RNA sequence: AAACUCCAGUUGACACAAAAUAGACUACGAAAGUGGCUUUAACAUAUCUGAACACACAAUAGCUAAGACCCAAACUGGGAUUAGAUACCCCACUAUGCUUAGCCCUAAACCUCAACAGUUAAAUCAACAAAACUGCUCGCCAGAACACUACGAGCCACAGCUUAAAACUCAAA
RNA sequence: AGAGGAGACAAGUCGUAACAUGGUAAGUGUACUGGAAAGUGCACUUGGACGAACC
């Protein structure tokens, strides 16, 4: 962990400040939400193969059946994988813990930046 | 400056240093050392020349001598680096500090102060009472006032001759 | 002071390398340096191509010249090495053995900084 | 904090600079005239200095310098 | 002036070009080259660079401390031993 | 779209420009500033405060004179957008950024938190911010706006900088 | 006395510069430019933010 001694601008700190945070460097009792990953267009390569075969075969499906089937299978796999990814996000196995359970854990042991 | 063949301050007081090879003497000479060794030799020479106790370094005289050596080094540095504002500031501040030290020494011990001034060639000058801008108008008016005073002195001198002759 | 001239010479046959080393050490002595040792690091392929005196060098012979020279001779020796054609690259440093290594007790741990913000409730 | 005071000063300075740009010739003429009158006043003061001292003319070899001209 | 096919080179294993490119990108990311290129596309003025560096250092400190706390408390995620009381 | 196609890609030769990673370090300097490498010189004061009456510095911008010019880029020109677009977007190029010799002396020059010595005791403490204080000294402040203004004065500065008012007005700021 | 400036009066007109990421973050110095707020270059400031474990 990087040192904080003599970094912030404080009384008794002779040097000019190193860090100028816009928020206090105090741990919050919550973590950020499970940020979604912006979806990218999928099955582009199979679509390209199918379209190139269409261009070579004058958009005749009979000749291109194999590539068309490959593109369709890739599209179905992508849709089913999106559904499975939603299921996995609900499960939370990939991460060490879901943000909700982590927020509960931090609620159980809150930060104490004050005296009592 | 001390001759380049002069041994270093540390090595000049080791026994048998005169019986070593000339190469060894070269290595331990000021020739084969940086300028700060020469400054230390100069400081030692000045202490032996001036102060009553050459072994005392906390005395005001020792501080004045060391600051004088530093000032000389700064001037030598600035003669080559004339655009070194940091060392220009160091030289000016050291000059002011030496003036303060000389004022204190003069107030405390006058005979030793005279010895310091003579040995180090310091011409202690009292600061002027008023530090005010001498702009063009003020300089011109001061010059004219001095010239007018001189002319009035000439006229007053000449006024006496006619009165003396008439009487 | 004590200097170490790290020298990269053009990959040549033994007579030419000997002549170049002799010329360099003689120049050092003429400028006033007392040469203490000449250490050969061998001939090796350069880490990167060096263009010196309109010639691209891929291999070079590495030597070290430890010496004691007056401070004024370093600039003159740098100029002389710049003018030399047999020297791929020459750099004079202050001798690393001169700087004594201060003893280190160990890595002193840095405790987490405290009392950076007032303990008032937020 | 907000920048309302800074904005007021900013507008004042911008309008002043634009005013100076608009009238930069009349201002220059007035400044030249003021420098002329300033030199005249300085010369009159020096004349008063040598007149109060009893000298009927300027001290020998003295010519009042033009200390306010651009040259 | 350096030799070629030594720096930033990753050998492909049994035609697994996908994994080779992933490894190369991971190397560039860990060494920080990708972020350096992205930031060097347009000039970052020194004040902006200092502000970004300060923000990233504060973010690193906060993220490392939060990760440390999470790892420290993760053992307490176990089942409730005194359920019902 | 305009523009360039004496263009683009590889390879080789290739700088008076700028200094990845180190740097998760927090150092040097009075401040401004300083993060490629080597060497030389070098970083005042054996109490503290102290100059706006001086001396010396002071980012960037800018002026003057001679050079460098890869790249960037005010202005300008073109393309685009727009109701218009004197801008944002794209392209080209200049002053300029660089070197040397003088000037200019200004910054949200702010870490808006003065120097030195000391305390955490309490009666801690308007609010926020970066906890509350004590001794000593210097500098500054005294409703808003007029006003980084006018006049006067000083300056190598001539559309400038420093110091800097007053009148009319309001019950606020 | 022709004019400039400030304030009040407060209209109408041309835009929407600032206050939200004010729709190009705002501002300081400075230079150039523009019907006008203003725009741009260079350095600086946070009196902006960057969502604050990994993803
Ligand atoms: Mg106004
Ligand atoms: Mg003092
Ligand atoms: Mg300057
Ligand atoms: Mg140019
Ligand atoms: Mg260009
Ligand atoms: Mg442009
Ligand atoms: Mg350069
Ligand atoms: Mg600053
Ligand atoms: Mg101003
Ligand atoms: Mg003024
Ligand atoms: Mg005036
Ligand atoms: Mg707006
Ligand atoms: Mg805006
Ligand atoms: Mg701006
Ligand atoms: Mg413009």
């Amino acid at each position: 962990t990087p040192s904080l001694r003599g970094r912030l601008a404080r009384f008794g700190n002779p040097r000019k400040p190193v860090l100028k945070p816009n928020k206090p460097l105090i741990l919050a009792n919550r973590v950020g939400e499970r940020r979604r990953e912006k979806g990218e267009a999928t099955c582009i390569t199979e679509m390209s193969v199918m379209m190139a075969c269409w261009k070579q075969n004058e958009f005749r499906d009979d000749a291109c059946r194999k590539e068309i089937q490959g593109f369709l299978d890739c599209a179905a796999r992508a849709q089913e994988a999106r559904k499975m990814r939603s299921i996995q996000e609900t499960l939370g196995e990939s991460g060490s813990l879901l943000p909700n359970k982590l927020n509960k854990l931090l609620q159980r042991f809150p930060n104490k930046p004050y005296l009592s | 400056d001390p001759p380049p063949s002069t041994l270093l301050k540390d090595y000049q007081n080791v026994p048998g240093i005169e019986k070593v090879d000339d190469v060894v003497k070269r290595l331990l000479s000021l020739e084969m050392a940086n300028k700060k060794e020469m400054l230390k030799i100069k400081q030692e020479q000045f202490m032996k020349k001036i102060v009553a106790n050459p072994e005392d370094t906390r005395s005001l005289e020792a501080r004045i001598i060391a600051l004088s050596v530093k000032i000389r080094s700064y001037e030598e540095h600035l003669e080559k680096h004339r655009k070194d504002k940091a060392h220009k500031r160091y030289l000016l501040m050291s000059i002011d500090q030496r003036k303060k030290m000389l004022k204190n020494l003069r107030n405390t011990n006058y005979d030793v102060f005279e010895k310091i001034c003579w040995g180090l060639g310091i011409e202690y000058t009292f600061p002027p009472l008023y530090y005010r801008r001498a702009h063009r108008r003020f300089v011109t008016k001061k010059a004219l006032c001095i010239r007018v005073f001189q002319e009035t002195q000439k006229l007053k001198k000449r006024r006496r001759a006619l009165k003396a002759a008439a009487a | 002071p004590r200097y170490e001239l790290a020298l990269i010479l053009k990959a040549m046959q033994r007579p030419e390398t000997a002549a170049t080393l002799k010329r360099t050490i003689e120049a050092l002595m003429d400028r006033g340096a007392i040469v203490r040792d000449l250490e050969n690091l061998g001939e090796r392929a350069l880490p990167y191509r060096i263009s010196a005196h309109s010639q691209q060098h891929n291999r070079g012979g590495y030597f070290l010249v430890d010496f004691y020279a007056p401070t004024a001779a370093v600039e003159s020796m740098v100029e002389h090495l710049s003018r030399d054609i047999d020297v791929i690259r020459g750099n004079i440093v202050k001798h690393p053995l001169t700087q004594e290594l201060k003893e280190c007790e160990g890595i002193v741990p840095v405790p987490l900084a405290e009392k950076l913000y007032s303990t008032k409730k937020r | 904090k907000n920048v309302l005071k800074i904005r007021r000063r900013k507008m004042n300075h911008h309008k002043y600079r634009k005013l100076v740009k608009k009238t930069r010739f009349l201002r220059r003429k007035v400044q030249e005239g003021r420098l002329r009158r300033k030199q005249i006043k300085f010369e009159k003061d020096l004349r008063r200095i040598w007149l109060k001292a009893g000298l009927k003319e300027a001290p020998e070899g003295w010519q009042t310098p033009k200390i306010y001209l651009r040259g | 002036k350096h030799l070629k096919f030594i720096a930033r080179t990753v050998m492909v294993q049994e035609g697994n070009v996908e994994s080779a490119y992933r490894t190369l990108n991971r190397i560039l990311t860990m060494d920080g080259l990708i972020e350096d290129i992205k930031h060097r596309r347009y000039y970052e003025k020194p004040c902006r660079r200092r502000q970004r560096e300060s923000y990233e250092r504060c973010r690193r400190i906060y993220n490392m401390e939060m990760a440390r706390k999470i790892n420290f408390l993760m053992r307490k995620n176990r089942a409730d031993p005194w359920q019902g009381c």
